[PDB]
RNA sequence: UGAAACUCAAAGGAAUUGACGGGGGCCCGCACAAGCGGUGGAGCAUGUGGUUUAAUUCGAAGCAACGCGAAGAACCUUACCAGGCCUUGACAUGCUAGGGAACCCGGGUGAAAGCCUGGGGUGCCCCGCGAGGGGAGCCCUAGCACAGGUGCUGCAUGGCCGUCGUCAGCUCGUGCCGUGAGGUGUUGGGUUAAGUCCCGCAACGAGCGCAACCCCCGCCGUUAGUUGCCAGCGGUUCGGCCGGGCACUCUAACGGGACUGCCCGCGAAAGCGGGAGGAAGGAGGGGACGACGUCUGGUCAGCAUGGCCCUUACGGCCUGGGCGACACACGUGCUACAAUGCCCACUACAAAGCGAUGCCACCCGGCAACGGGGAGCUAAUCGCAAAAAGGUGGGCCCAGUUCGGAUUGGGGUCUGCAACCCGACCCCAUGAAGCCGGAAUCGCUAGUAAUCGCGGAUCAGCCAUGCCGCGGUGAAUACG
């Protein structure tokens, strides 16, 4: 149990924090629970849209929530009717001013927590979990990546030897600082347990 | 070490008498890296052994550092099922880290109370041949000298 | 005994002595930062997402 | 002296000097034990009786395992053994040419 | 030790008993919790049960045990020796 | 030495003040 | 010459990939050697095994458990013990019915929790000049679903980590060889810190590792000049204080710089040896970074999670106790046994950090801990702050001592609701073991070891001699 976690070791380098701000050390844990919370509610809601990264924005006493996602629609709604639905349980939760932004992932099959959501869910719906990961790979490939590896842990197909399965395919330089290497995460509950996919995508060397 | 052989530190000229061998002196008399005091210590033995025997200190330091260098040394191998006791000749270099070694530490089993007497003393004895220094170098050449003829196992 | 414990850790207690910081995150009890309101635990999985502003892999 | 440890179980004194009993058959070797350490444990399958022991010669470390927790200690007592003569003879091997 | 420009402690509702009693003249029996409260002057006679986190030890108070703590009479762990 | 309160010295490693070392 | 009873589910041949060998060859690593300092002995601090206990919660187990989870156990924490209590419940989502909502303030009983209870005014959109009639803002009371469980399983798991190992390795595609496991490539010759690179080759490529891209440090430049600096000229209360200036130091952003690039030599090449230039030379020093995998490694007690188990209790609140016990045993450390030392007095030289119920100048009371005054500083401004070893002087004179500072008596300070169990600090007295440590064993190859002090997280306070940092002084040695 060794390899360190590719974005936190890119922080600065090919990839930015999620929370841009400043704020002084009476005040940094409020604004940081806050933006928390903030996540907490939208990672439920939003789910179903394809939520692939969150970002926050403070000055004083006004936010600005920039949500990036697959599928806009399931977001705005009709003509506003969920996004203004959004802004008033966030302002409600923040209490100040909630600016919420939405914008597009312009391939979802480029994004790497996307990827791993997907083949999430697929090994919920009892897939078989290696076609998928190969699947999820050649899905990735085409979509122009310049190299792709996902990895699925835990009792799967129910056995009841956890064992974990990966496949790759290109380059996935995860030694080299100036490779950008999109990471994401995706839990998927079972009747027998629980299962970790892990999805990495070498979009390219900067 | 395995790959290649080590290179010897060249040290730094004293400040007093300009000299690699003093530099190497002091060190060895050199406690917990206190080189003021180290430094004091041997100039102050320089002093005395002027006060007892006007001469200069230089020129019995060294002369007290040629009469402690082994010439000849054991060094074991176990050939077979017994350790022997091989003769060897002994580099210029480790003769040289050998006789400030014992200087010090015969020095330092001497009974006056003060450092740089006994650093004083002892060299003092080294350079006309005596104290325990010497008896060392005499002790560890007598080894050599009683297994020459172990000195075919030389490698 | 945790859940009652992270809820008792909030409620203002009879004397100013027996209050201690719990990790807002985990409930943690221990090793818990001031300046986050986190455990060590959650102070590194927070900042290996990108999500605790400012906070970067330290190397000198 | 000689330590016991008993992991995730509870042993009794009798129990423990059966150990040191058995143990006792490295003395045969006329050799120093130096702070020998045994941990007795439980697996699903059976217990397992581990040892560290150093020697003037060099260290002992061995894992006996056995449903019979008794047996566990014997096969540790074997391995043991086996360790301590190869520790014990193995120079002589080579004493020509 | 507790510092003299603060209070001598004593947790009141331990001192108010004793007081009562030294009024109607004294004494029933005092089981107190009250391990950190300094036996009083006015405490001396008594005898007050001085709860040890099992059992409540009488404790009869005389005027050489005054400046001491209640808990130093009612002892907290069970020691008859090793072997 | 270091371990002697009624010293200079001992006051130091301990990180205090007081009659052997005054501030 | 040659059975049988009985018994076993194999006994076997060859070959393959490993692993191992007291088989061989060639290499590497503070692995040995060469060195220098320790540990094992003492007293003490701390973790652990045990034993004790009402409980002394629980995990960690050779290396890779044992100053480890614990970056702060008096209450709290706290998961254990004893006792006193609570029952949709300290906490979520509900649906229903009574009360008034909502929020504050006291009284009784009690160790507290809890039980008992006496206070007092609810907006709304509403028929409201009127009793009166809500809805749901939130609480209360009774229900039923449900909560809650640090109860079990790390041998059902995710996550994250440890380890072998910063070791130089682990493989894939296609082709070729083999009935087949599987081989080849990846081996071989040279080379490198390296499956590094070169040459050769039924192999030709590719990937994960290596390296590089990133951070700190070393030289220089550009841009900036205060709260930082002061070379020169003025004042100079006698202090960069003032004028002034940003040169220098610095501070902190961006660049330049080293590539075996250049000469000699050996080389088939890759490279190696030597030289110059240069602050820096052959990865410049250190850091971040850890392949396929292994240890059925570690963690259900950080979190998540399958399943099993508890439901007026295996949940929850409180007071007290315990986690601090002590015939013993081991691990890690602190301070030492002294003169290269100890003590007093005076006097220099850091870095990195931290600081608004905070850091505290300076003043005064106290031998002191500390206390009372009181300025400054949202801090390159002000403060912690003094760095210590060192330097200069004086004392000690080889003694269990002017070494050592354990143990205990007494008196105080501070934090805190509260220091009996069980805090740190000061002062008076006491002044132990210990005269350099058996078998055995640890660290370190250079600004390293050793030695010296400074800071910080946690934190009311602190059991820190721990941990993570920071600079000061500064070695010995490496044949092999
Ligand atoms: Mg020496
Ligand atoms: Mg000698
Ligand atoms: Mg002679
Ligand atoms: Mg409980
Ligand atoms: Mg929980
Ligand atoms: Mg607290
Ligand atoms: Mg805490
Ligand atoms: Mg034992
Ligand atoms: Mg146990
Ligand atoms: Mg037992
Ligand atoms: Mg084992
Ligand atoms: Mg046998
Ligand atoms: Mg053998
Ligand atoms: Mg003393
Ligand atoms: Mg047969
Ligand atoms: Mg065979
Ligand atoms: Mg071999
Ligand atoms: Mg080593
Ligand atoms: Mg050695
Ligand atoms: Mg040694
Ligand atoms: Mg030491
Ligand atoms: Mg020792
Ligand atoms: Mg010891
Ligand atoms: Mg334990
Ligand atoms: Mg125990
Ligand atoms: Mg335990
Ligand atoms: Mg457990
Ligand atoms: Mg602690
Ligand atoms: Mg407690
Ligand atoms: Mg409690
Ligand atoms: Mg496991
Ligand atoms: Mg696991
Ligand atoms: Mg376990
Ligand atoms: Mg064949
Ligand atoms: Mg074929
Ligand atoms: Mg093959
Ligand atoms: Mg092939
Ligand atoms: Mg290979
Ligand atoms: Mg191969
Ligand atoms: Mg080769
Ligand atoms: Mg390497
Ligand atoms: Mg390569
Ligand atoms: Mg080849
Ligand atoms: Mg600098
Ligand atoms: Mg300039
Ligand atoms: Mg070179
Ligand atoms: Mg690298
Ligand atoms: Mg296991
Ligand atoms: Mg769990
Ligand atoms: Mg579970
Ligand atoms: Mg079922
Ligand atoms: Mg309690
Ligand atoms: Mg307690
Ligand atoms: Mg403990
Ligand atoms: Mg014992
Ligand atoms: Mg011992
Ligand atoms: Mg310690
Ligand atoms: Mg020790
Ligand atoms: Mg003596
Ligand atoms: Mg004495
Ligand atoms: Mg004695
Ligand atoms: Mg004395
Ligand atoms: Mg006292
Ligand atoms: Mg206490
Ligand atoms: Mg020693
Ligand atoms: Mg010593
Ligand atoms: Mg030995
Ligand atoms: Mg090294
Ligand atoms: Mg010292
Ligand atoms: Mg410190
Ligand atoms: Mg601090
Ligand atoms: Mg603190
Ligand atoms: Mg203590
Ligand atoms: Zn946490």
């Amino acid at each position: 149990g060794n390899k360190i976690h590719p974005i936190g070791f890119r922080l600065g380098i090919t990839r930015d924090w999620e929370s841009r701000w400043y704020a002084g050390k009476k005040q940094y844990r409020h604004l940081l629970l806050e933006d928390q919370r903030i996540r907490g509610l939208l990672e439920k809601e939003l789910y179903s849209a394809g939520l692939a990264r969150v970002d926050i924005e403070r000055a004083a006493d006004n936010v600005a929530v920039t949500v990036h996602v697959a599928k806009p629609g399931v977001v705005i709604g009709r003509g506003g009717e969920r996004i203004r639905v959004l802004r008033e349980e966030l302002a409600k939760l923040t209490g100040k001013n909630v600016a919420l932004n939405v914008q597009e992932v312009q391939n979802p099959n480029l994004s790497a927590p996307l990827v791993a959501q997907r083949v999430a869910e697929q090994i919920e719906r009892r897939f078989a979990v290696r076609r998928a990961i190969k699947q999820a790979v050649q899905r990735v490939m085409e979509s122009g990546a310049k190299g792709a590896k996902v990895i699925v842990s835990g009792r799967i197909g129910g056995a009841e030897q956890a064992r974990t399965e990966w496949a790759a395919q290109g380059r996935v330089p995860l030694h080299t600082l100036r490779a950008n290497i999109d990471y994401g995460f995706a839990l998927a509950r079972t009747t027998y347990g629980v299962l970790g996919v892990k999805a990495y995508i070498f979009l390219g060397e900067v | 070490a395995r790959r290649r052989r080590a290179e010897v530190r060249q040290l730094q000229p004293d400040l007093v008498y300009g000299d690699v061998l003093v530099t190497a002196f002091i060190n060895k008399i050199m406690r917990d890296g206190k080189k003021n005091l180290a430094a004091r210590i041997f100039y102050d033995a320089c002093k005395i052994i002027q006060e007892k025997t006007g001469q200069e200190p230089l020129k019995v330091f060294k002369q007290a550092v040629e009469n402690v260098k082994p010439r000849m040394e054991v060094r074991s191998r176990r050939v077979g099922g017994a350790n022997y006791q091989v003769p060897m000749e002994v580099s210029p270099r480790r003769q040289q880290s050998l006789a400030l070694r014992w200087l010090v530490q015969a020095a330092n089993q001497r009974p006056e109370r003060r450092a740089a007497v006994r650093i004083a003393h002892e060299l003092m004895d080294a350079a006309e041949g005596k104290g325990g220094a010497v008896k060392k170098k005499e002790d560890v050449e007598r080894m050599a000298e009683a297994n020459r003829a172990y000195a075919h196992y030389r490698w | 005994a945790r859940k009652a414990l992270i809820e008792k850790a909030k409620r203002t207690p009879k004397f100013k002595v027996r209050a201690y910081t719990r990790c807002v995150r985990c409930g943690r009890a221990r090793s818990v930062y001031r300046f986050f309101g986190l455990c060590r635990i959650c102070l590194r999985e927070l900042a290996h997402k990108g999500q605790l502003p400012g906070v970067r892999k330290a190397s000198w | 002296t000689m330590n016991i440890t008993s992991k995730q179980m509870e042993i009794t004194p009798a129990i423990r000097q059966h150990v040191a009993d058995r143990l006792a058959k490295l003395e045969k070797w006329q050799t120093h034990l130096i702070n020998p350490h045994i941990i007795l444990s439980k697996e699903p399958q059976g217990f397992v009786a581990d040892a560290t022991i150093n020697t003037p010669n060099g260290v002992l470390v061995a894992s006996g395992k056995h449903e019979d927790m008794y047996t566990a200690i014997n096969e540790l007592i074997n391995k043991l053994e086996r360790q301590l003569n190869k520790l014990q003879h193995k120079g002589e091997a080579r004493r020509a040419a | 030790p507790r510092s003299l420009k603060k209070g001598v402690f004593v947790d009141d509702h331990l001192l108010e008993k004793v007081l009562e009693l030294n009024a109607k003249g004294e004494k029933r029996l005092i089981k107190t919790w009250s391990r950190r409260s300094t036996i009083v002057p006015e405490m001396v006679g008594h005898t007050i049960a001085v709860y040890n986190g099992k059992q409540h030890v009488p404790v009869y108070i005389t005027e050489n045990m005054v400046g001491h703590k209640l808990g130093e009479f009612a002892p907290t762990r069970t020691y008859r020796g090793h072997g | 030495g270091k371990g002697d309160r009624r010293t200079r010295r001992g006051k130091i490693w301990r990180g205090t003040y007081g009659k052997y070392r005054p501030r």
